[PDB]
């Protein structure tokens, strides 16, 4: 039985859809946070959580399910990454920006990988609240909730796959096992986004102005 | 941490 | 089905068991490599794959399942982790020595959840398993196949979780779920030791030791 | 010759002068300000410069400015530093804290010495009038200039010297050579600011807040 | 007087002369290292120091020694990098590399600066010496006698520049001057360097062969 | 914005 | 060349 | 720190 709705998620993941080259990123901020958020309430009981776990949540997630989603866009696109913006990358102009080592990873262990095994919606939906649900994110508080709404996500995701491709007996593994890479992936980013600030310099000590 | 961006993310749930 | 087995992965971990805090990880080196290297070969499939992709997974998943083992092993203990050194690290020193930040990591995220669940050796082991046969890993003379031993092997740790644990029906995927933590705590470790060879003595650029 | 004037440099040092280490540092960001604000307006031609310069220039000096001054302030203690918040911080302290490496460069690099040639208010001044004028600094709108209004204080720092000390006659450029190791010192300092944020909580990445 | 002659300084400039981007930097170090020691030795009182002194000193001066001799060579080129080894370099090339960093600030710090004062080879020899002179370097068994003949290489290229340019009473200064720039230009270097072999990867962990 | 936090303090 | 060292205890 | 680099600076001075 199910009341985490595969279906929901799927909703979800719709209901979000889209409707200097580095540098481009950066300023989409405030479309990619109505973009994070709308698509968060729209999980089941994500709306029940203390409003101060929430944020945490979507604070703790915010890369890693900006980077899900983009991978998944650019199952389209060839040898190329498509953002929510709608420009496409590719590996030379990428590499002409030093990110050439998250292009790289990007396109070799997610985007291509999703490609292979022709994941769909309800899946990366799913694998994407499961990335929301991260109860080892610091300040929460109560760990064991978003413990128990994990263990929702994955165990109708797993009825899910069972059912929809009975052949496949791993694709639910499968498609777990895509984690840990979209999780370093994301802070080799952090690792760039840093070193850029720093080594930038120029504007390189806007510290100040945490408080101050 | 009470940041300026949590209370953007605050009102965010629910209006921009 | 065992196409590659489970017990014998205990007993592989068990073959390999033991009968100032950061040096100590930089004294052992040539330890954890005894340990690490003759693990791989007792690991069914492991050796039949040619010798060049044999260093490829060893030199890929050294951090990882080096640091799976000393978590896995402070279950063992409140407060601390116990190194292969048959030493043990303490809260009070490591943050004293400015690792704090790595250290309740792994206690948070990786030696608490392993003891609340009660992980144990042929589960340890088979995470392990995992981690070392990894087909995002660079330059695999042949990949495509590395993913079946991988295949291969969470399959067979489906079953064993699914006899030994029936009332849990997704433990396995508790277990999987585990490895994005061990990805990220093993590239925060990275962090810190390239960040304290920076500030390090002028003996910083010694680099120079490539040579060639 | 006082086309840049002396004495007033050291009453400009007099006016800023006040009548868990990491944090405090991060407290008084607002006073740190206050202190480098105005000592800026009271270098002689300081203020005449274009307001946008005035600011290339302030943030730019920023950190070397804020470190040779209490660097400066703790030639009167053994063993430690006296920050501007009238607190003190100690060897044991700050490497039990993980910023060892950074506390015992500016003691052996910058305090010693400062002490071991028993540097004065004009001279500290002076080094600092010389930082604050950088022509390097990033996009100044008139460079060519800011160079000689630190042509003006060095050599007016000649003679400072020149008169009050004339059995060391090198004096001078052995205060000259003190500017690498600030330079240093600083880039180092940021480096730990900015891993301290990488290896930071989640709230690790909240650049988000740049947002336009 | 003189005993630290500039003539010496010269000739041992002079001895020393020449006679993927990124990547060719490091495959040259054995030449480098010939190119600095056979220099060093050449600098008078240099072979006098106990000689686990010199190797401290060349350890320790690696970086900006190197960063000061192609500066020097390369304001011949236009708007571009001459290594010791011949090949030039571009800004499209560099940035193409993400070292565009560096190369802004060397030229616009140091390459175009010497272009400015006409530095010649006895001057960038001193300042040479200087920076090999340096007695902050951990280590070293009695910092004193690396003090005194820094102060002597000084006190001669003070003498020298008077000597040479009356008209120009700034010069020393001047020199002294291009240090902190050099010096932050270094540790910018290792910053690349570190963050491409951390981000890299690839080939990553590569710190056991370090006793291991 | 930073810059603005300084100009209020250079007047 | 950190290879040579694990080939050598891959055997 | 008797480091395998140490040593060839070592012999560096006077012969390769």
């Amino acid at each position: 039985n199910e009341d985490m709705p595969v279906e929901r998620i799927l909703e979800a993941e719709l209901a979000v859809e889209p409707k200097d080259p580095v540098t481009n990123i950066c300023q989409a901020a405030d479309k990619q946070l109505f973009t994070l958020v709308e698509w968060a309430k729209r999980i089941p009981h994500f709306s029940e959580l203390p409003l101060d776990d929430q944020v945490i949540l979507l604070r703790a997630g915010w890369n890693e399910l900006l980077i899900a989603s983009f991978s998944h866009r650019s199952i389209a696109v060839k040898d190329g990454i498509l953002l929510a913006t709608g420009l496409h990358v590719h590996r030379n102009s990428a590499h002409s920006a030093g990110v050439g080592a998250i292009f790289d990873r990007v396109l070799t262990e997610l985007v291509s990988k999703m490609r292979d095994m022709q994941m769909d919606k309800t899946e990366l939906g799913c694998l994407r609240a499961i990335v929301l649900f991260n109860p080892d994110s610091k300040g929460l508080s109560n760990p064991a909730e978003v413990e128990a709404l994990r263990e929702k996500v994955y165990a109708s995701l797993e009825a899910y796959c069972k059912h929809k491709y009975p052949e496949q007996p791993g694709r639910f593994a499968k498609l777990l096992l895509r984690l840990p890479a979209l999780r370093s992936i994301g802070l080799k980013c952090l690792e760039h986004l840093f070193f850029f600030k720093l080594i930038g310099d120029t504007p390189i000590d806007t510290f100040l102005m945490e408080m101050l | 941490t009470n940041m300026g961006l949590e209370a953007i993310i605050r009102k965010a749930l629910m209006g921009k």
